[PDB]
């Protein structure tokens, strides 16, 4: 009854939202200054974004303006539901990529930098391409329905979670070696509360780990408007992260900084 | 300055043959590289063309297909295959050096080449004339046109002049129709406009009797004139 | 003791020959100068500007 | 249109590719600048450049034991260098204020700001048989007051003592360290005397890589 | 000319006093952090004293702090050190020098007696 | 101990001298001048970025041809550019990476760099073998190398850190002359227009003046308070600018062996690297150690033209022989040409 009127208040903020993660990519972008491989992980990333608030926003017409006003059916609906299906993949996995990238830095000192950066764009676009095509190939045979609806089977709705599960695993993993690395570097050293909580609230909004943050059992908060809890914890989250992950390291980034302040100190 | 092409000699007609050209003695690999033909008693004509790094071929329209040309940067040494071979390819062909930067000489060397014998648009360059009569001593005047203009938007007017001695490879001379070659005295000196050239000799003397040949490079294919033949 | 001895006479002798020296007035080495630069003041590409076909950097 | 500026242009990106090429032999090497008062014959072990590798990673070490004593400019040559390997003797003539005063400009100099010293404080154990059978309070007067903080572990056998000594020098180095920009860079004081001191450098690149990567994602 | 004059200096008993100076033309005095150093005959140099551009922040070798002082007054232009309570091994020739560039907390002064922004050097001997 | 004496007759000759210089500075520039017009702010762009250096762009210089110019990177990288292409002409790697100065002969033939191994290394680079190659090793200096320039192509003066200038004969390897003298490591050496004189700002403050042939000063001038790091001799010949870490620039004039102008403002308080005027003489580029350059109005010490381009200290700059642009060379590793 009520979540909707949530629904329908944060449709402008999350495409404002959108907007300022796409305004942050064009400043990591243009000044040709903030380039370096450490910002192509990033600004591609902020795509990965880009393809899916695209589709929670403009997959919204899906459900009001072709419901606004059967043969829809065809591929021209299925299609978009793989699209969106697949950013979210595709999301997924850049969080990864930049996980991996972190641990690249801060674990190995001999590596190629265009390589490295050439397997990762791969291993960023490709690789939900290449578990997001045998659901075509199933959803196409074996039980295909209108549109490519919801769960078919236990097994066959496995296809989209059990890879993304691998992706949040990997990033979660990531951020905790990154943690203890960096708290090893902090009493190695020569008030740290400050310290780690900036640290870790923002390690874990670039590297989306906050989902297994609660994830522990489900299936029990399904009643007693602890379901509808759930529900707003986590899409809150995650229809927050694709704000916060600009906000902390497109804003708040010391680099992109001083360079707006030398820019402005070279606009007499 | 050691360009040794190897591989010619007798052939039969629509045969096939593998020319080389031992290159030593400079930076082979920065250098690029043409081939040139010359037919026994004709002028001047370019067959095939590889680059540096090998990065881009051109072919004449002759021998596009027919022909293949490659290099071995760590053999140092460069390759034309002969396939489809006609009989207008009975000629002398000639393993040629080149590098192109802002200011640099191209053409700068010119192997001493190998002949091979099989028995069964562009730019037109307008020659003075086959044979000239000189004696030495006074100042000579080989003239040379064009078909379209070699002067392009850029500044530089494209036009070369090359020397044949008498039983040996040709020499560079002049490039870009004003700028004096390496190791040849202040002698000969060209000049001219757009579409209208001319190497002008003066004090000339021995060890200048030959042909003068006016070849551009504004683009490809590269074009000759026939060559202006002069007596001692 | 010495280095400090001979230092000071080969500096003393540098004095002596910069100091015997012809000097001209300010006011003639600044109307030179002057005069320099209003003269070659339209023939050099950094003050004098010119038209954006023959600053050949331009594109 | 490029009609033999077309070639000159292929050059151009045949060699710009090779500057691509040693940018990879190049940003995976690491400069560190030597400045002595020893090991570098053996640092070496694997004139005045000096290359060698640790764990397939490789190092370039210049010394200066070239140049004229005024350092204020041949030394902004190295602003982009890794680490600054500042070897200086334990037993101090008073070598241990002309060390500190050195070290101190170093730290403080506006193109060093944000380099990471690593300090190697050579011949301990001479200064120990040196000030065991006999001074250090005749040179620095608050070496009277002066004990062992409990957090210092050392090598045992030898007097707390000789410690002591040790760890007032290492700090009144990091005293200096401290006193300004922390933000930027961190002294890594060692105590030399003839082991492999090349692990120690090779470690300490290691931290002050990871250190700046944290400090650019902004962590540390 | 960046010219320092320095006065002051004698044979003097132990344990006396002395006030050598520094008269200073030839920059503006304010800018850079001063210094006076030493060589005492027989050794190279040492440096014993530093005073900022203020002379908030100021510093001393070990063996002469509490017994030495360094004061500066940048209106006159002119760099003191109070030496109190001498000792038979301060006899040595003192330099007042400056720190080379201006606005900066940065100095290379002492050398193998090469340098070039410290004065002559006053005499000071502490002996019978 | 007549070395008291000495110096007594020093001290007396430096009082005459400053006198006499009182006696020629009867009428500053700035009194003069001021009657005349302003210019107004120069409003120079970037034209071209160079981009091909791993390391800070230490040092560059244009070629006579007004198109070339060569650039040394401490990455051990000497590179001729083209700039019209922004082609890389040339790349060449050096015998140590640590070089503080590149140079390129009139003639345009050869190109010399040297640096911290003191050592001026001469490269040929229209050689007839295809890559260019080192010709000569001129190694005599004690210090590292800081300037290096030619009369011809056959003869260089270099100035060293060991506060030696010198003169070498190229072809035969050694030293023509070593014009010494000086107290502070001298930092930039410039050629007098005609070659027959050089001015020299080192490290003690002072600029002096040398008679290329004889081997021996002819003049010096302290008109700056710090190091001098840059100096440029005026097109006349007879002035020459010097910056140094005074943060200010000083027009030294040889006829009346003293100082004409200072280019000083409140807010540079950081140690200008290189210096060097246009064609013309009327503007000054300095440029300064806040990662900007800017454009003194010479004959005024006005600020009229500020160049800002960079993001790291500006290590080098020069104008070309025909006024066409100035190359600046950061630390941030690009070449930024302005017209």
């Amino acid at each position: 009854e009520q979540l909707l009127f949530l629904y329908i208040i944060y449709t402008v903020g999350y495409a404002l939202s959108f907007s300022a993660l796409v305004i942050a990519s064009a400043i990591l972008l243009g000044f040709r200054h903030l380039h370096c491989t450490r910002n192509y992980i990033h600004l591609n990333l902020f795509a990965s974004f880009i393809l899916r608030a695209l589709s929670v926003f403009i997959k919204d017409a899906a459900l009001k303006w072709m419901y606004s006003t059967s043969y829809q059916d065809s591929l021209s609906c299925r299609l978009v539901f793989l699209l969106m299906q697949y950013c979210v993949a595709a999301n997924y996995y850049w969080l990864l990529v930049e996980g991996v990238y972190l641990y690249t830095l801060l674990a190995f000192s001999v590596f190629s930098e265009q390589w490295i950066f050439r397997l990762y764009v791969s291993i960023g676009w490709g690789v939900p391409l290449l578990f997001v095509v045998p659901w075509g190939i199933v959803k196409y045979l074996y039980e295909d329905e209108g549109c490519w609806t919801r769960n078919s089977n236990m097994n066959y709705w496995l296809i989209i979670r059990l890879p993304i599960l691998f992706a949040i695993g990997v990033n979660f993993l990531i951020f905790v070696r990154v943690i203890c690395i960096v708290v090893s570097k902090l009493k190695a050293n020569l008030d740290i509360k400050c310290r780690l909580a900036k640290s870790t609230l923002t390690l874990i909004p670039l590297l989306g780990t906050h989902e297994v943050i609660f994830a522990f059992v489900m299936d029990e908060h399904a009643r007693g408007t602890l379901r509808f809890i759930k529900l707003f914890t986590e899409l809150s989250f995650t229809s927050f992260q694709g704000l916060m992950v600009a906000i902390l390291y497109c804003f708040v980034n010391n680099e992109v900084q001083l360079e707006f302040r030398k820019s402005w100190e070279r606009w007499r | 300055v050691q360009l040794v092409e190897s591989g010619g000699g007798l052939v039969q007609p629509g045969g096939s043959r593998k020319l080389s050209c031992s290159a030593s003695g400079f930076a082979f690999s920065s250098f690029g590289m043409h081939w040139v033909r010359q037919a026994p008693e004709k002028g001047l004509e370019w067959v095939a063309y590889i680059s540096s790094g090998s990065g881009t071929i051109y072919y004449a329209d002759t021998v596009k297909g027919r022909f293949t040309i490659s290099r071995d940067d760590p053999k140092n040494t460069l390759f034309l295959q002969m396939t489809s071979l006609r009989s207008e390819d009975t000629a002398m062909y000639y393993c040629v050096r080149s590098i192109y930067y802002y200011g640099s000489s191209p053409f700068d060397f010119w192997g001493q080449g190998t002949t091979l014998t099989v028995s069964s648009s562009d730019i037109v360059m307008t020659q003075a004339t086959s044979s000239v009569p000189v004696t030495p001593g006074e100042s000579v005047s080989i003239s040379c046109r064009s078909s379209k203009s070699l002067l392009h938007s850029n500044g530089n007017t494209y036009l070369y002049w090359f020397l044949q001695r008498p039983g040996q490879s040709p020499q560079l001379l002049i490039y870009r129709m004003s700028n004096l070659a390496s190791g040849v005295p202040d002698r000969f000196s060209g000049s001219g406009s757009g579409t209208a050239f001319t190497l002008t000799i003066s004090r000339l003397e021995a060890e200048d009797v030959g042909v003068y040949y006016c070849m551009q490079h504004l683009e490809y294919p590269l074009t000759f004139g026939a060559g202006t033949k002069l007596e001692l | 003791n010495t280095a400090s001895i001979a230092q000071a006479r080969k500096l003393v002798e540098q004095l002596k020959m910069e100091a015997n020296i012809d000097r001209i007035k300010v006011s003639k080495a600044a109307a030179d100068l002057m005069a320099y630069c209003e003269a070659h003041a339209k023939e050099d590409p950094l003050l004098t500007p010119v038209p954006a076909s023959e600053n050949p950097f331009r594109e | 249109l490029s009609a033999e500026d077309k070639a000159a242009v292929e050059r151009s990106k045949m060699i710009e590719k090779q500057l691509q090429k040693d940018k990879q032999v190049y940003r995976a090497t690491h400069r560190l600048l030597l400045l002595g008062a020893s090991g570098k014959s053996t640092i070496v072990k694997q004139i005045f450049e000096t290359k060698f590798q640790v764990d397939k990673v490789n190092f370039h070490m210049f010394d200066v034991g070239g140049q004229r004593d005024e350092r204020r400019k041949w030394i902004q040559c190295f602003n982009d260098v890794t680490a600054i390997i500042f070897v200086v003797a334990s037993s101090s003539t008073n070598r241990l204020q002309e060390a500190l005063n050195l070290f101190k400009s170093i730290w403080n100099n506006r193109w060093l700001r944000t380099i990471s010293v690593i300090l190697f404080l050579n011949k301990q154990d001479l200064l120990a048989e040196k000030v065991l059978a006999g001074k250090i309070e005749d040179y620095f007067p608050e070496f009277a007051r002066y004990t062992t903080p409990e957090d210092a572990t050392p090598e045992p056998g030898e007097d707390p003592r000789v410690t002591r000594a040790k760890y007032f020098i290492r700090d009144e180095f990091l005293r200096i360290s401290t006193a300004s920009g922390d933000g930027r860079h961190y002294c890594y004081p060692h105590f030399t005397c003839d082991t492999e001191n090349i692990r120690r450098v090779f470690n300490d690149c290691r931290d002050i890589i990871q250190r700046m990567h944290l400090r650019q994602y902004e962590l540390l | 000319q960046v010219q320092l004059q320095e006065s002051g200096g004698g044979l003097v008993q132990p344990g006396g006093s002395l006030r050598l100076s520094c008269a200073a033309s030839g920059f503006t005095f304010s800018n850079y952090k001063m210094n006076w150093v030493r060589q005492a005959p027989g050794k190279g140099l040492e440096w014993v004293s530093d005073i900022s551009q203020s002379g908030a922040s100021i510093s001393y070798t070990g063996s002469v702090k509490g017994r030495f002082t360094i004061s500066r007054d940048n209106a006159k232009n002119t760099l003191y050190l109070q030496m109190n309570s001498l000792k038979p091994e301060d006899t040595a020739v003192y330099y007042c020098a400056r720190c080379p560039a201006p606005f900066t907390r940065d100095c290379f002064d002492v050398t193998s007696t090469t340098y070039a922004y410290r004065g002559q050097g006053t005499q000071v001997t502490v002996s019978s | 101990s007549e070395l008291d004496q000495l110096r007594q007759e020093a001290e007396q000759l430096k009082n005459q001298i400053r006198d006499a210089r009182k006696a020629c500075a009867d009428a500053t520039l700035s009194q003069i001048t001021n009657n005349i017009d302003p210019v107004g702010r120069i409003q120079m762009r970037t034209r071209r970025t160079l981009r091909g250096h791993l390391a800070k762009i230490y040092a560059m210089h244009w070629g006579t041809d007004s198109r070339l110019l060569v650039s040394a990177s401490q990455d051990g990288k000497l590179i001729i550019w083209d700039s019209y292409t922004t082609n890389k002409v040339h790349a060449i790697p050096l015998r140590s990476s640590w070089v503080m100065t590149c140079a390129y002969a009139p003639s345009g033939n050869y190109v010399a760099c040297g640096g911290l191994d003191n050592i001026c290394s001469i490269y040929n680079l229209k050689t007839r073998e295809g890559n260019v190659r080192v010709s000569r090793e001129l190694a005599g200096h004690t210090g590292y190398l800081s300037c290096c320039r030619f009369l011809d192509d056959n003869q260089i003066v270099t100035s060293s850190g060991d506060t030696t200038c010198a003169l070498w004969d190229i072809e035969t390897g050694q030293q023509t002359t070593t014009f010494t003298g000086h107290t502070g490591d001298v930092m930039s050496l410039s050629l007098a227009p005609d070659t027959r004189l050089f001015v020299s700002g080192a490290c003690d403050a002072s600029a002096k003046l040398w008679d290329v042939r004889e081997g021996m000063c002819r003049q010096t001038f302290t008109g700056h308070e710090s190091d001098i790091n840059a100096i440029c001799f005026f097109p006349n010949g007879n002035a020459f600018a010097t910056g140094s870490d005074d943060a200010t620039c000083r027009l030294f004039d040889l006829r009346a062996d003293q100082e004409l102008m200072t280019y000083s403002h409140d807010n540079i308080i950081c140690g200008i690297t290189s210096v060097s005027f246009s064609k013309s003489g009327r503007l000054l580029l300095a440029g300064y150690d806040d990662f900007n350059c800017n454009v003194w109005d010479a004959l005024k010490a006005d600020r009229a033209g500020v160049l800002a381009g960079h993001d790291n200290r500006v290590s080098c700059l020069g104008v070309t022989d025909d006024g066409m642009a100035v190359a600046t060379g950061s630390w941030d590793s690009f070449l930024k040409i302005w017209n």
